[PDB]
DNA sequence: GTACCTACGGC
DNA sequence: AGCCGTAG
DNA sequence: GTACCTACGGCT
DNA sequence: AGCCGTAG
């Protein structure tokens, strides 16, 4: 499913993680091969904070992630082994690629932290004009999203680690009564 | 430039959560429907897919509503709309469907492009008056088409064909009703502000499963009807009979709502095999679409037949709890209602719709009635309208003389200007003159209608009733006590 | 109907469907080089509204009208049609405009359905430019439901300019694609000749033109299958060698051959190099981008040869690819294996026909009309006589039937004055019916001076063909070198 | 993917070979299961005519419905092991449904001949023309197709096995030649 | 959001 | 512990 | 085309 | 070989 890049010195490689197959082709046709690799997701990915660890270990999309960016997890994890020195999530212009975005970051913040640390995740940000990626021409997706002459791309940055333990936890935990209260106290109608 | 972890995942997460709320999962309290219904409803509409026309094609259907309205995957739009054609999960069905359309045992429809459909003559009811300003359109997702934020829904189909969403933070289970107790609920709501829960019981005697089945006792009902929340246990329609040669079987002709009969028989099975239960020396659906649900349990000679059933009961889905959590989105926000509430959100969407389509209705007559005076004048002054036309050379010149002339607005002149030589005749001439005359009767009828609430409160009964005798029919599951 | 013969139900079943895939899936119509799925997406596009000056339509609204109307057959094989039809790599001249991911040369689909929108390219109204009039038959559809075209108008030839593929029963077709201005200069010359000769012929069509550009080596092939119908030729990539620094080389590929999928020979390259059957490569990779075009980069070992590494990846790769041509398209509804002279000779009478017909169709609508309007001439001139006929009429079939006999005139100018609105009675009206009514004269004149001289009828598909090859005209890609 | 009867009395037991699982579930609902069982195909399935016997054995169609009829194949088929006395062909009325029966009536014939020679194999009629077995309701699939007092069964016959033999290598064999020397000869084009 | 069969002819 | 039904 | 992977909450 | 492109 990896359709990497043809460099191999990582400081200047940069890998992105897509919805799916549409938005893929899109993506592969208007990178530049040469630093920037593509990743196709399956669209909802496995939620980390809600499944134990020998599912997460077996989940096929998760695995695919840890053999790209080759660092390996947890205790495990090797800045230096980084493949790539910008991930780049490039989810769909819609409210459900808001949702894979949240849950790439609870894999990320819970399984590769120091990867959050070294400023190596990023958001990308493409037009709002479109929903899916894949409505998008090649040339445009190119142009406002991952020209580096002419994109924006968003650094993720971790500023209070006890903040964001208790976010990801009442976000993304299996008690819903916090994430409900979460909803009711901050709704704007 | 930069982005904080913490910022990022509670803006991420609170957008798709309220859109899931809001906008996917939950359904409103005024029509019972969630996006998704209500796109595929209005695009039948809109298709002009009435039950008078042929059957189109889903994928037609689906393709248009998913174009215009509805920006996800087409299994979306299509399972939501074989949902609402099939007899077994709605009590009244919304969708009328050509050809494979699923089944109890779960067997899905056949695929989009095999299948047809259409409205049913209740759905009509739910889109009856749409056309009439009675309910708000909105832009659509795109902003290149309009789409309605609710339908008028002249029954009340939330309680009618119940709800079923898992949403974030929170889901909803609402059980279908029987519309002929519904609508006698809202008529003594509408004839009794403060009417109590209980009262309302007397028409609503408790949920009515498209499936039939049994209820055992009221207090389950009662509870939810009073909280929004409460379990309700529901039972297969067994009984015991013999088979011959003093053997005895178990016959099942309905089960409860949302089981899937060949799971259902699948785990007695398992028991058997697992000699969990005993007693059982047979297992068959003998279901066909001439005899109707029939799920046959042999029993062992001289086992005690009703023992063997309370333990199916206990073991299997035979005997299934609906857990009932009333939440409906109330003013675009959600919120956990008890039945007096939905009823109540629900009559106050109907004297709402009433009163537009009356102003509608009368604003339109009166415009009609201001052209049909401008004609009249045309036809009682005709050669000197023929003259005045004649002498000028162009169209605007004409209207300006017309205007002048005859004390026209520019909507006279010009109606009169588009007026073909046939409307001159005998026959066409009497046509204006009655069409004027029978408007006069209807634009006062129209104004005694807006100008006494109790006149307006007696036609939302009087339709309700209407809807309630071509509609209404027997209650399927029964309330054992 | 009891019994059945296992031997007579096999030739019944089988020649059915033979037959419905060569006559009505597989192969084009040689008039307009169509499929009938081709054709049902083009006329749908057409009924839809979906004309290049108008915004994109959203793919699964169009495919599902052409399933629902016309192609009563899986959505999957109308969209990767239209798909197709909108790739720069797989037409010489697209059909269809597509907004979104269309696909790529290295195999990738297009984005689903939904995503995905699309219209007519401005050369597609040349397809379908005089369909409604009566320039063509029409057909009931499938269910009898709804109308479709049999052929469509085809004002550039299609065929030919666009080529053919496709597997039907007991034959299959592979007609390559053609430069726009070499076909219309041919049937041009044929047109000034019944009796030119295909040599002749291959002074416009110089032979195919691929898409993709690339080469192709000598006119033996190209010669055998413009004569017969059948022949092979041999397609190659653009290569050139060039110095990369220290002394070494390597090969730079920037056009390969049509219907190769650049992913797949890269791979084909890579397993050579694994499996040690082609000696001197030191790296592989594709540089290809939206900026650069196509770039395939074959890095050569330092005093190896390149130009011998480059003629061993020509015989063992599709670096270089045959074209097996074999030209079978409908010819009265037939299977044909034909020649070049014979599809020109069917297009140029398929231009001849439509220009005939669309010229027999506006003589019949202004004559038509030259009769209502001497109608409404002697409702003008006697209005006042008019208007009490009418008022004095109870009913429309007694005002008719007076206005008839009164004024001498037909059912179908008693109903025009019927249907006149007042606004028609201001004072200039009278000048400009009398106008319309000269003007009217003079244009059938002219259309029967067309169906009077075949030349000069043949003057104007001519002159037709000439405006397309001037406007949609476009450079030769393919270069053809003497083997 | 078979969706059996009650009944394991083969004399009175029923298969329906139906094109497509959007067909079967209709099928499945119309149907007298006591009786009558089901088996979806998956579109055109593999010519055994073309085939090598290895290709023939891995075939997920193949091998469903041998396992389904219980006689097993070729040199081991045993007619009285047949799990149903009546294997009905249930195609559209249309070309793609006429060459799903070609290709299941060359498998019978060349890997479970006396299955046909003992007139076990019928041919559904289905309403004429139109749109697939899946556009229609299983109450009209049951009345004209699958109903003993209303369907009419068109049961397989061989009279000549030369003929026959000869027939299946014209039409499904790999020799094109042939095979378009027979349409060039039989095609009425109207 | 995904994976994967089959007919058909020619080279 | 796996199902209900809109979503990717 | 179909049965699969995934989120999501509340019943069992 | 296995791929081209309309079909189930
Ligand atoms: C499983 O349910 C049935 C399947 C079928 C087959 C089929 C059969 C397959 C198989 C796949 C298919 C599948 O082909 C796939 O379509 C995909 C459509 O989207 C595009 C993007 O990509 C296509 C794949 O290239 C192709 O592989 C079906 C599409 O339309 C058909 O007729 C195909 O992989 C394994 O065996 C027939 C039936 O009854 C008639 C069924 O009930
Ligand atoms: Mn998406
Ligand atoms: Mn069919
Ligand atoms: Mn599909
Ligand atoms: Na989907
Ligand atoms: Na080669």
């Amino acid at each position: 499913k990896l359709a990497d890049c043809s460099s191999k010195s990582p400081e200047e490689c940069e890998i992105f993680l897509v919805e799916g197959d549409s938005a893929g082709g899109s993506t592969k046709s208007g990178r530049d091969s040469r630093t920037q690799a593509i990743l196709p997701l399956r669209g909802k990915i496995l939620n980390v904070e809600k499944a134990r660890l020998d599912r997460i270990l077996n989940n096929n999309e998760i695995r695919q992630m840890i053999t790209a960016f080759g660092t390996g997890i947890g205790g495990d994890f090797d800045l230096a082994k980084a493949r790539y020195h910008k991930i780049v999530i490039m989810t769909d212009a819609d409210v459900d690629g808001a949702h894979i975005r949240t849950l790439l970051l609870t894999f990320f913040y819970r399984f590769m932290r120091p990867l959050i640390e070294a400023g190596y995740v990023y958001i990308a940000q493409p037009p709002t004009g479109y929903k899916g990626l894949g409505e998008m021409n090649a040339d445009q997706l190119w142009e406002t999203t991952m020209n580096p002459e002419h994109r924006a791309l968003l650094q993720v940055k971790l500023e209070d680690a006890i903040e964001a333990d208790q976010t990801f936890e009442m976000l993304m935990g299996d008690v819903v009564e916090n994430r409900r209260q979460f909803i009711e106290d901050n709704a704007v109608y | 430039n930069e982005r904080n972890i913490t910022s990022e995942m509670r803006e991420s997460f609170l957008d798709y959560a309220m859109s899931v709320i809001v906008a996917r999962a939950l359904p409103d309290v005024r029509d019972g429907l969630k996006p998704v219904h209500r796109r595929i409803l209005y695009g039948l509409n809109e298709q002009g897919m009435t039950p008078d026309k042929s059957y189109k094609k889903s994928a037609r259907i689906v393709g248009d509503v998913m174009g215009k309205y509805h920006p996800h995957g087409d299994s979306s739009i299509y399972e939501a709309m074989v949902r609402m054609a099939q007899d077994f999960s709605y009590r009244y069905p919304l969708v009328d469907g050509q050809g494979n359309f699923g089944s109890m045992d779960g067997d899905g429809a056949a695929a989009m492009r095999f299948t047809e459909a259409r409205m049913t003559k209740i759905t009509l009811e739910l889109l009856r008056d749409i056309n009439k300003d009675t309910i708000d359109f909105i832009d659509n997702y795109d902003g290149n088409e309009r789409e309605p934020s609710v339908l008028p829904a002249r029954f009340p189909n939330l309680l009618a064909n119940g709800a079923s969403g898992i949403a974030v933070g929170m889901a909803t289970n609402i059980p279908p009703h029987n519309l002929t107790e519904l609508i006698n609920g809202v008529l003594s709501l509408s004839k009794n502000p403060d009417i109590s829960i209980a009262e309302l019981m007397e028409d609503i005697e408790g949920p009515d499963f498209p499936t039939a089945g049994l209820i055992l006792g009221k207090s389950g009902i009662r509870r939810a009807y009073e909280t929004g929340r409460g379990s309700i246990q529901m039972r297969s329609r067994a009984v015991i009979e013999e088979r011959g040669g003093g053997r005895q079987r178990i016959v099942v002709t309905e089960i409860p709502f949302q089981v899937n009969k060949a799971r259902m028989i699948e785990k007695i099975a398992e028991l058997v095999r697992d000699k969990k239960i005993d007693g059982i020396t047979d297992l068959r659906d003998e279901t066909s679409l001439r005899t109707g649900v029939r799920v046959v349990i042999d029993v062992r000679k001289d086992a005690n037949a009703s023992v063997i059933l309370n333990n199916l009961y206990k073991q299997t889905p035979l005997q299934t709890s609906f857990g009932v959590n009333m939440i409906a989105l109330v003013n675009g926000r959600p919120k956990l209602i008890n039945l007096k509430e939905a009823l109540v959100h629900y009559l106050e969407h109907q004297k709402t719709v009433v009163r537009r389509r009356t102003q509608y209705n009368l604003r339109k007559a009166k415009d009609r009635a201001h052209i049909l005076e401008g004609l009249r004048i045309a036809l009682d002054h005709i050669d000197e309208i023929i003259s005045t036309i004649r002498e000028s050379d162009t169209d605007k010149v004409a209207m300006e003389s017309l205007q002048q002339r005859f004390k026209l607005s520019e909507k006279q002149a010009q109606a009169i200007l588009d007026m073909r030589l046939r409307r001159l005749t005998g026959l066409e001439r009497d046509k204006i003159e009655a069409e004027y005359n029978e408007l006069l009767n209807y634009i006062s009828e129209l104004e005694t209608i807006l100008a006494d609430e109790e006149v307006l409160l007696q036609l939302v009964r009087d339709e309700l009733t209407e809807i309630r005798d071509r509609f209404g029919d027997d209650r399927r599951t029964e309330i054992q006590l």
